[PDB]
């Protein structure tokens, strides 16, 4: 009737990829945790850009989109900065957003590559991922680019530039045991990475009393957030959403009674 | 006591027309005591079955074994009247046709009752003194268990 | 035109690999080994680097309209 | 269609006396089967005579107070023989109107479906004999038509 | 001409077969997408060992009121009617709908599509016009989900 | 030109409530939750956690339309256990679920880092 | 042209002594051009 | 004509049903008295349909026979097809 007892085991914790296994958990819980990874994890990204001078062949909208989808590190201060909509500050303030200044001018014969390194911030804890660098626009001689950009706080439901993951992979029941997929020719399908069968066997035998469990994750960050703190941020966001649901449901049930 | 049919059956055919559906197989059965043949569709992945296997069959209107009607609603929290749970395979369905061998002169020297378990069907040729409990448009249950 | 920063399907960083892709192509490497050396295990980014044609060298051959 | 149910033109010229030669709209009409044109004379006499010489099938199909009234009261017997003669001349009329044995024909309301509905709404048992006197059917059809 | 087409029909075909069986978590969500549901979960066709619902009871819950209909599936074997197993149908042909309950058969274009005497046609000619609209909407919700 | 701004998928303006309670009249002891401005992410959790409870007969969710950011959850229990407090228990054990998972992930990270 | 019909529309259908419809295959003639007025006036054709 | 010698199908068809349900509802829209008690609805179509079910519609239908002579029918003796 109550919550069960999940266990976690970590198989790889490199600088940009994390694989972990969650056991003793229903399918919907793991699916929701996967969904929150790519939709509702807070991150700092550029949303407000102001173009002062743009003589490039790449016009204003190209540059605005490319600067919007440049990832920004938010490993520690993503919790500190509030949302711009919830800020009592009007328009923007340094407490509610991060200001970016970009100024570049080409006066040489060879092509100037305006990359993400040329972006200059005010807070040193927000910077594009250079600590190869991301190309933005190439300039010929005599072509300038001057702009100011503001970075807000948002998650993946608004826009894909606020999606912190590179790409999440979600595997449960690796060798087929619950017949959640019906293979017409089981011998023609490659074994999974986490399969536990020999070469002769194709699928696991039928389990009528089984239940989907032992989920395999292969979540991968885009270099903005660390690939181990993204899971903690996702779980914290889910917990805060359900606490808000607690408060709203309690208010409604005291209002009705 | 609510039991409409009591018999012990044995199988000889698993799929004489072929393996039509992957998860449903069509059994062919007959008894050894009162000589009624049987055909039946049984799920396979939740219930293995093979040739030469002996089982006894119970067909009852209600599982309560008290004569009280259940009215056909799923009540998982109503296990208080101690339903017929000692048998390990339970179906639920209705009849749709009861036809026999009439020549409009005598009265049903043999009866063949058709029962639909939501698509899984059976059929029971036999004497009318064993199949007179079945009435058209009536909800019935099916009980299965293995025998040694 | 120009290489996108993100893969359309997943969102892995693409914009910091075009110069490296041309650099590995210039050093006698095939496309498969160059893509494997850039850490693009998934084919969604492999098709982004493989099937992208660059037009900026065609567009920077023109005199700018201002100075 | 004017309010006299006669199909007329703009300047009131009669095209059809009734819509579709019968005065029925085409939305509700259904595909039906006559089941009288195709059977032979022996089959028609076997399936529509209402014989009562053997008297045992009639006991099996009806109740005792009904078979007592059927086996007597020869006016009832004459009425059912008149119905059989009417159905015989109707078979002749259907054979004259319809050649080539095209038993498929469109009629408004599908009789077999309503009979099946009446079977499965009132929970009648086809095994047990029913309580329905034949002239109730006879003058029910006559008073209906 | 109002007829199930392109996706919902071929999903009704796979949802209507004998071999499909839904756990409690599948019927559990399929009963949410109804509008004419009375609010009572039907008794499953399988109880022990685990409660499994076949798709024909779900489509019986779709069918409103008490509809009686007999159609044949597209791959109906012509030798089944003459020989035995006429009402057993080992291929699960011979769609019969009895008292608003789907009994056997896999539905197809000949039963739910734009055909004369189809299930939706009888649903229009018996229940009415609003109930048919709810029938179509309930099909397109639950079968797609 | 009729593109909705992206923030109304989860924001609430002035005029609607987060939770509204409707009592179903077709069957006794039923409720109609109408959680507004979430998606299947919450609804799948609610359905699974309420199916984990043994004394709940009916508890499912659906979306009326993918455009209107709204889910509706219909919960029916035994006639001795309110659906509202069933929802309350299904959330207050879920809080412990997520907190326990967070703590175990934290200690797994700490153990993996030397 | 001469051909025995296979579709029942152009086949001979009559009543029999048992009252059962029977499919009779009879020779039919299909022509090119219309001269019906002299065709029915000719010997051994059916004017019906 | 008089009460006798009055022939027309007594089933009030869908066309005059739509016509009456339009005209009387527009009469509510132009603030006419309502012939039936209503319980908390404001759409003239809904109350007009409700009083068409109640068969208390205060207009008559003048039907044009193709001969030329008129024929007057009210609502309360016509019966609803539904
Ligand atoms: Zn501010
Ligand atoms: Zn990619």
């Amino acid at each position: 009737p109550y919550a069960n007892q999940p266990t976690v085991r970590i198989t790889e914790l490199t600088d940009e990829n994390v694989k972990f296994i969650i056991e003793n958990t229903d399918l919907a819980v793991a699916n929701s945790i996967r969904r929150v990874f790519i939709a509702e994890v807070p991150i700092i990204a550029i949303d407000w850009v102001q173009i002062d001078a743009n003589s490039s062949v790449l016009h204003d909208e190209f540059i605005a989109h490319r600067l919007g989808l440049i990832p920004l590190t938010s490993d520690d201060i993503v919790d500190k900065l509030q949302y711009s909509r919830d800020c009592t500050c009007e328009e923007f303030c340094p407490e509610c957003s991060v200001e970016f200044t970009l100024d570049v001018r080409c006066n040489e014969d060879q092509t100037r590559h305006v990359t993400s390194r040329d972006l200059i911030s005010n807070s040193p804890r927000v910077i594009p991922v250079t600590s190869d660098d991301i190309l933005i626009v190439k300039l010929r001689k005599g072509q300038e680019l001057r702009l100011r950009a503001y970075a807000k706080k948002g998650f993946g439901k608004e826009h894909a530039k606020w999606n912190p993951t590179a790409g999440v992979a979600f595997e449960y029941d690796p060798d087929n045991a619950l017949r959640h997929t019906v293979y017409p020719k089981p011998e023609e399908w490659p074994k999974s990475e986490y399969s536990e069968l020999d070469e002769d066997e194709s699928q696991a035998p039928y389990d009528p009393n089984g239940k989907p469990e032992r989920f395999y994750y292969n979540v991968e960050s885009c270099g903005s957030l660390r690939p181990e703190t993204i899971v903690l941020s996702a779980l914290s966001g889910l917990k805060k959403k359900l606490s808000d649901l607690q408060t709203q449901l309690s208010h409604e049930i005291q209002s009705d009674v | 006591a609510g039991i409409l049919f009591e018999d012990i059956f044995d199988v000889k055919d698993i799929d004489p027309e072929g393996k039509k559906f992957d998860r449903v197989s069509r059994l062919h059965c007959e008894s050894e005591s009162f000589k009624m043949d049987l055909i039946l569709d049984v799920n396979i992945q939740i219930y293995p079955v093979d040739l030469g296997d002996k089982f006894r069959l119970v067909i009852a209107s209600t599982l309560y074994e008290d004569g009280t009607l259940d009215d056909g609603e799923y009540n998982p929290t109503d296990d208080r009247p101690s339903r017929a749970d000692q048998f390990e395979y339970v179906m639920y369905g209705k009849v749709y046709r009861i036809e026999g061998d009439e020549t409009s002169t005598e009265a049903a020297t043999r009866l063949s009752a058709y029962v639909s378990y939501g698509g899984l069907l059976m059929r029971l040729q036999g004497d009318a003194n064993n199949l007179h409990g079945f009435e058209v448009d009536s909800r019935v249950y099916l009980l299965m268990k293995k025998l040694a | 035109m120009i290489i996108p920063v993100r893969c359309f399907t997943c969102g892995k960083i693409v914009g910091n690999k075009w110069e490296a892709y041309l650099g590995l192509l210039q050093a006698e490497y095939t496309e498969g080994d160059a893509l494997d050396a850039l850490g693009l295990k998934r084919y969604c980014c492999r098709r982004m680097l493989l099937a992208h044609v660059d037009l900026i060298e065609k567009l920077l051959n023109y005199a700018p309209l201002e100075k | 269609v004017k309010y006299d149910a006669t199909v007329r033109n703009s300047i009131n010229q009669v095209v059809q006396l009734r819509y579709g030669e019968d005065g029925l709209a085409g939305e509700s009409v259904e595909f039906q089967n006559l089941a009288t044109l195709k059977p032979s004379n022996k089959a028609f006499e076997k399936k529509f005579r209402f014989d009562y010489t053997n008297e045992r099938a009639l006991r099996r199909t009806l109740q005792e107070d009904l078979v007592k009234d059927v086996l007597s009261n020869a006016h009832i017997q004459n009425e059912l023989e008149r119905e059989f003669e009417r159905m015989r001349e109707d078979r002749e009329v259907l054979r004259v109107i319809f050649p080539t044995g095209d038993s498929k024909v469109v009629l408004p309301c599908n009789l077999l479906r309503m009979i099946w509905n009446a079977q499965k709404i009132f929970h009648i048992n086809p095994r047990l004999p029913s309580d329905l006197h034949p002239i109730k059917v006879v003058e029910g059809v006559k008073e209906l038509s | 001409v109002m007829g199930i087409v392109q996706d919902t029909l071929t999903a009704v075909r796979k949802f209507t077969k004998r071999d499909v069986f839904l756990e409690r978590g599948e019927v559990m969500n399929l009963l949410m997408f109804l509008s004419t549901w009375d609010g009572k979960v039907p008794q499953p066709a399988i109880l022990k060992p685990r409660p499994l619902w076949t798709g024909k009871q779900i489509f019986s819950l779709i069918i409103p009121g008490h509809i009686n209909c007999i159609r044949t599936h597209s791959t109906h074997p012509d030798d089944e009617d003459s020989g035995p197993y006429k009402h057993i149908s080992p291929g699960d042909t011979k769609v019969v709908v009895e008292n608003g309950e789907l009994i056997m058969g896999i539905l197809c274009k000949k039963s739910l599509g734009t055909s004369a005497g189809s299930l939706v046609h009888i649903s229009y000619l018996e229940m009415g016009h609003d109930i048919t609209r709810l029938f179509y909407s309930n099909i397109q919700t639950v079968i797609n989900n | 030109m009729n593109a909705p701004p992206a923030f109304e998928s989860f924001l609430l303006f002035e005029g609607e409530k987060k939770i509204t309670i409707n009592k179903d009249t077709k069957v006794p002891n039923a409720c109609l939750f109408t959680i507004n401005k979430e998606d299947h992410t919450l609804g799948n959790i609610i359905k699974s956690q309420l199916l984990k409870d043994p004394q709940v007969l009916f508890a499912g969710y659906k979306v009326p339309h993918p455009l209107e950011h709204k889910i509706i959850i219909r919960v029916q229990t035994t006639p001795d256990y309110s659906p509202q407090e069933a929802f309350t228990n299904a959330i207050t054990d879920l809080i412990s679920e997520l907190s326990l998972l967070e703590e175990r992930f934290r200690v797994a990270i700490k153990d993996k880092q030397e | 042209y001469m051909h025995l019909p296979q579709t029942d529309n152009k086949k001979k259908i009559i009543i029999t002594e048992d009252g059962e419809f029977k499919a009779l295959q009879e020779w039919i003639l299909e022509t090119d051009g219309v001269s019906l007025m002299r065709v029915l006036s000719e010997k051994d054709v059916d004017p019906v | 004509q008089a009460n006798q010698k009055r022939i027309t199908t007594p089933y009030m068809t869908k066309y005059e049903r739509a016509r009456v349900l339009g005209t009387r509802a527009l009469q509510i829209a132009m603030c006419a008295p309502v012939m039936v008690e209503l319980e908390g609805e404001t759409d003239p179509l809904l109350i007009a349909m409700k009083e068409l079910k109640a068969r208390k519609i205060p207009i008559i239908i003048r039907r044009y026979l193709p001969d030329g002579s008129y024929e007057d029918w009210g609502v309360d003796e016509l019966i609803i097809s539904d």
